[PDB]
């Protein structure tokens, strides 16, 4: 990023700045501008590699990732502006500026060039995802969730400081990914059984696993407003992807302890889905469901070999796509019915017959229709771990048949009859409420027109 | 039973009181309003089948030329020998 | 439910699971006079067990052999096409919100939409005048007087009184 | 903002009759075959007084149910006994337990050993000894 | 009942843990200066003998 | 199966006062339908059994536990049970799968996909 961050920040400036209610079209105006300079100067060839400038870029070479990183301003602050609108002006802009500013770091982060630059980048986040959650939120058990929001991440970070150091102490400097061409191999020891341990386990606290996954579902539970920072929330934990920069080298030969790493991650896979078909919340229907398919990645990368790196360059992007654009179906239904309970909801379909049809084909990204960008990836992991052995495609493929079930589960939920209540809820899906939920199939099966570009190295 | 002798007969008055309410169609009630406005199979077919005819036959002899591998049609499974070839068969 | 009434509950449904296995209509027909001699056993009499026991061996020989697949009269609790017609369903009140040039259409509809609406927003000066009254405490089935003393509108106004019509 | 008996507590004898119905009506006055003694068993993570389990159950099935909506579909008040379950599950038809599709698909059991036999058309069987003779024995001359 | 709770089990046991041992460090510390100062010749004392503080 | 379900039993006249179970009912009724009919109320009705519901379903089961029980510990038979049981099945996998891939081939040799 040579001028990325560069205009963004110019950007902050601008909301307190600026006059009433105009903040709302002034900030979405500017902001839709630099998401062409983004796909300028990016996506150029291409033959190993595009270090970018210096020591602050490597230009994302190897997997773009970038592009999604920048959609997301532009479409949560016609979100944010469903139950906001009712505090001092000064207030509210102040919410707006901090979700501006988790846009910067992540700009520096992805591409990031180095590995001591990364960390504090790594760690960057989580000051204005915790304060998000503080104020402005919903009904009270915050303050333990947002506590458990904190010391996990930054209980298994911490050992990364005791790794990286003692690399950049003992062999070179890891300044430079790409002089990173002598590796010395790695042993089995009982000294470097815990350097490639502390070198994984933090990225596990981020992506998870079936055990230290419990905070997930508050911070998705108890949310902000409606989907606010939740829809970033989405990219905060596709956003665990330096496994793919540090595990490629530095240690790959220990794969003799990968094994628990396997087992763990795919028999929690098929119980995590049904974990929730008698869950009583909506979001945590799709919580639940975020965790299963997000843990298909993670076989797909210590399991080493391509056809592996493929699959998973899309995978990441799948449900990020997906689970956002579920988040924003789930985000509406509440301004008119003021509690997420699902049951309630008996007797749609009826009153709300133009959001029906975004019901639909959303859903139909679980069972995902085979030219889209869902199987493209997910038969790619069936052709890695198939080659492992024969008996990998068992436990995955009842994966493709639980949410199968669960998907359609919430979509007879829609169908019912004479709905009992509801002198309120009339509103007939206002231009707020669809324009919002158009813009992610909209590129989306667009990129299933020639999906090249969502491809690694690989 | 004595009791629901008052009942359902200011209901028939107000319920079909309200059905002779809902049946209401005041001169065929549509404004619509504002603005107005078989033996041809002229161009209701030939809009439908005649255009995209020679715009899909363009797309493929441009196409035989350019990709190596045009139509790759079999062999012809001939029992004779004939005139296409000079010998015969018995 | 009353022991003399818990006769007439399985009285009803003695012939009506009888014509599922008929095949003619006069084949049905001549055992519903032949069923009837076996009722006229006990024409009257105690309400004791001598009444029980005639009900105490109707648990048998009803419940054993009862119905295998039987007529179902399909607009019912069961039965093909029972709420098949649900791409209607009556949305009654789904018609607050308009914007209009969509109101545009039926005037005197909504002229007349406005009218009933006085019935309900002015009952409550009599209706909770009397709802107070009529229930004692916290007693049964709280119909009001199906008169409501004067004049009744309805009790039930307006969402049963205007209820949903079928089509 | 409902505080008072929001949600269960440790019961299941905390005076149990001063449970229901102080609030959470599932019982009347305690005897009703549905006071909070159903704890299952405690000591697990079940449900404490709960308004809650083993109370009359199996089928909320949308039946006639007329005196309100009352089933399973138009809210009744203040019934909840166990619920996620029940909206696709049905009460007792008129035959009972008996397991004979098992003994039904026992019918090509006795055949599973038929699968061992062979399927020649010509000629019949024979059975009695070697005389078939199925194969090349000798040469043509 | 498993994933709430036998994971709730090891974790929340951590902060009752310390919220127990941080129960033991100041209501044993109400005044009483006899008591604070016979401890300090405790650290005085257990430091000739115990370790290379002398050597 | 599941269930006879015992839908007939004996009367006449056991439990003369156990009538009027539906005057609990019945009271909520009136409370439900006065609540219901209005000329404004423009909401959902609060409806506390469903508040009551989820939230000692979903929260207030850990204050209700206690390890006191082994049967409480039997989720030991049934959370790490077949977890260990598929990594002894893939241990013994892989790895007669590599002998014969070390010693010996078996393999198509045209197999250069994988
Ligand atoms: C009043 C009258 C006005 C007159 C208007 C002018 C007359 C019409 C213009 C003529 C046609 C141009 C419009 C494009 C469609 C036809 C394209 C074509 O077949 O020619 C090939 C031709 C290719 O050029 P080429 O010289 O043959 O070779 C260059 C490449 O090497 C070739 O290889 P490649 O790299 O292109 O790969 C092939 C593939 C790959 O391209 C892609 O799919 C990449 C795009 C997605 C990438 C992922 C993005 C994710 C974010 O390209 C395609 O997708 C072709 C499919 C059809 C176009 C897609 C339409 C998208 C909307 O054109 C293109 O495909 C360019 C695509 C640009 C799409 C523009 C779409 C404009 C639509 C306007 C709105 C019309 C709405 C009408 C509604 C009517 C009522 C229902
Ligand atoms: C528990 C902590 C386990 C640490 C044991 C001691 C590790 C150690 O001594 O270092 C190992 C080695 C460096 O020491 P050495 O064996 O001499 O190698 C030659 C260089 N001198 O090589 C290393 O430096 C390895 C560095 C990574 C090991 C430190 C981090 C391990 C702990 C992470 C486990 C997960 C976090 C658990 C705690 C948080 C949760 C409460």
């Amino acid at each position: 990023m040579l001028k990325y961050i560069i205009p963004t920040i110019m950007l902050m400036p601008l909301t307190w700045l600026s006059k009433n209610n105009m903040i709302w079209v002034n900030s979405t105006a500017h902001s839709l501008l630099i998401s062409f300079t983004s796909l300028l100067l990016m996506n150029q060839f291409g033959d190993n590699s595009l270090n970018f400038s210096l020591l602050f870029f490597s230009d994302s070479l190897s997997t773009p990732l970038l592009i999604l990183t920048m959609w997301l301003l532009p479409l949560m602050l016609m979100a944010s502006q469903h139950h906001l609108s009712k505090e001092n002006l000064t207030r509210k802009k102040l919410f707006i500026t901090m979700l501006i500013s988790l846009q910067l770091f992540l700009i520096m982060t992805f591409t990031a060039m180095e590995l001591i630059l990364f960390y504090i980048l790594f760690e960057a986040t989580l000051v204005p995802t915790l304060i998000i959650i503080t104020r402005w939120g919903n009904q009270t058990e915050r303050l333990n969730a947002g506590l458990y929001f904190l010391f996990y991440t930054l209980a298994g970070s911490l050992p990364l400081l005791v790794a990286l150091i003692y690399i950049q102490n003992t062999v070179g400097s890891l300044n430079f990914l790409m002089l990173q061409y002598w590796v010395q191999p790695v042993h089995n020891s009982w000294s470097n059984v815990f350097m490639w341990l502390a070198c994984m386990m933090a990225f596990m606290v981020k992506m998870p696993l079936y055990g230290l996954h419990l905070w997930l579902p508050k911070a998705h539970v108890e949310a902000p407003i409606a989907g606010s920072m939740v829809l970033a929330a989405v990219l905060l934990k596709l956003g665990g992807y330096g496994m793919l920069r540090i595990t490629l080298i530095l240690n790959p030969m220990t794969d003799f302890m990968a094994y628990p790493f396997i087992m763990l991650s795919l028999w929690g896979m098929i119980m995590t889905s049904s974990i929730c078909l008698r869950q009583t919340d909506l979001k945590s229907l799709i919580a639940y469901s975020s965790v299963s398919h997000m843990a298909l990645v993670i076989v797909a990368i210590l399991i080493q070999t391509p056809w592996s790196y493929m699959g998973a360059t899309a995978l990441m992007i799948a449900h990020g796509l997906t689970s956002s654009m579920l988040f924003c179906l789930a985000n509406s239904n509440y301004e008119r019915i003021h509690s997420r309970t699902m049951i309630l909801a008996r007797g749609l379909q009826t009153l709300l017959p133009l959001m029906a049809t975004w019901w639909l084909l959303a859903s139909l990204t679980n069972l995902a229709l085979p030219p889209t960008i869902n199987l493209i990836g997910e038969l790619f992991v069936v052709m890695s771990t198939f080659s492992w052995s024969n008996i990998t495609i068992i436990l995955m493929g009842v994966n493709m048949v639980i949410t199968a079930l669960y998907s359609l589960y919430m979509l007879i939920m829609t169908q019912r009859g004479k709905y009992t209540y509801h002198i309120n809820n009339i509103s007939p899906s206002f231009t707020r409420e669809n324009a919002l939920m158009s813009l992610h199939i909209l590129p989306l099966l667009l990129l299933t027109l020639n999906p090249k570009i969502i491809l690694g190295p690989l | 039973t004595p009791e629901e002798k008052l009942r359902l007969q200011q209901l028939r008055e107000l319920r079909r009181r309200w059905l002779k309410d809902q049946e209401l169609s005041p001169r065929e009630p549509v404004l619509p309003p504002q603005r107005v406005s078989t033996y041809r199979h002229s161009i209701f077919a030939f809009t439908h089948v005649l255009i995209p005819v020679w715009i899909i036959h363009y797309y493929l002899k441009y196409h035989v030329t350019t990709k190596p591998y045009t139509i790759v049609e079999k062999k012809p499974r001939i029992f004779p020998g004939d005139t296409i070839l000079e010998t015969g068969e018995v | 439910l009353t022991h003399q009434q818990k006769v007439l509950r399985l009285y009803k449904r003695a012939l009506r699971h009888l014509e599922s296995w008929c095949i003619h209509r006069d084949k049905y027909r001549y055992f519903a006079c032949l069923l009837r001699a076996r009722f006229d056993e006990h024409k009257n009499e105690k309400d004791m067990v001598k009444a029980t026991q005639l009900l105490r061996e109707a648990e048998e020989e009803f419940w054993h052999g009862q119905h295998p697949q039987p007529y179902i009269f399909p607009e019912s609790p069961g039965g093909t096409s029972y709420e098949r017609y649900e791409c209607y369903k009556v949305p009654e009140w789904c018609l607050d919100d308009w914007h209009p040039s969509e109101k545009a259409m039926y005037p005197d509809y909504f002229a007349k939409r406005e009218q009933w609406k006085k019935l309900r927003r002015e009952s409550w000066e009599r209706e909770v005048k009397q709802l107070q009254e009529e229930t004692p405490v916290g007693g049964p089935r709280t119909e009001a007087l199906p008169p409501a003393r004067k004049q009744g509108d309805l009790p039930p106004l307006w969402w049963h009184i205007v209820t949903r019509p079928r089509e | 903002a409902s505080h008072i008996t929001k949600d269960m507590l440790p019961g299941p004898y905390p005076k149990t009759p001063e449970e229901r119905a102080a609030a959470a009506k599932k019982y009347n006055m305690r005897v009703e075959d549905y006071e909070p003694y159903p704890d299952d068993g405690t000591g697990y993570g079940d449900y404490p007084k709960l308004p809650d389990r083993s109370q009359q159950e199996r089928d909320p099935w949308y039946d006639w149910d007329h005196p309100d909506l009352r089933l399973n579909w138009g809210e009744p008040m203040h019934w909840d006994l166990d619920m996620y379950i029940r909206n696709r599950v049905d009460t007792s038809p008129t035959p009972v337990n008996w397991n004979l599709m098992c003994k039904h698909l026992f019918g090509f059991v006795a055949f599973m050993l038929f699968m061992f036999w062979v399927g020649e058309t010509y000629p019949a069987y024979q059975p009695v000894g070697p005389k078939q003779y199925p194969y090349n024995n000798l040469y043509l001359e | 009942l498993l994933d709430l709770i036998w994971l709730e089990a090891i974790l929340p046991k951590t902060i009752s843990l310390a919220q127990m041992k941080a129960s033991t460090l100041v209501t044993n510390q109400k005044g009483l200066i006899k008591l604070y100062f016979l401890s300090f010749l405790i650290t005085i004392l257990i430091s000739m003998i115990l370790f290379n503080f002398h050597e | 199966t599941t269930l006879d379900p015992a839908e007939y039993d004996i009367s006449s006249e056991t439990r003369k006062a156990q009538a009027e179970r539906l005057a609990i009912r019945s009271r909520l009724k009136r409370e439900y339908q006065l609540q219901y009919y209005d000329p404004s109320r423009r909401g959902v009705i609060e409806d506390p059994a469903l508040v009551r519901w989820t939230y000692a379903r979903s929260a207030n089961i850990y204050p209700n536990f206690r390890p006191n029980t082994k049967t409480s510990l039997l989720g030991a038979l049934f959370g790490i049970g077949p977890l260990v049981f598929w990594y002894y099945v893939f241990k013994t996998d892989r790895d007669r799968k590599e002998k014969l891939i070390q010693e010996g081939k078996l393999d198509r040799t045209f197999n250069i996909s994988y």
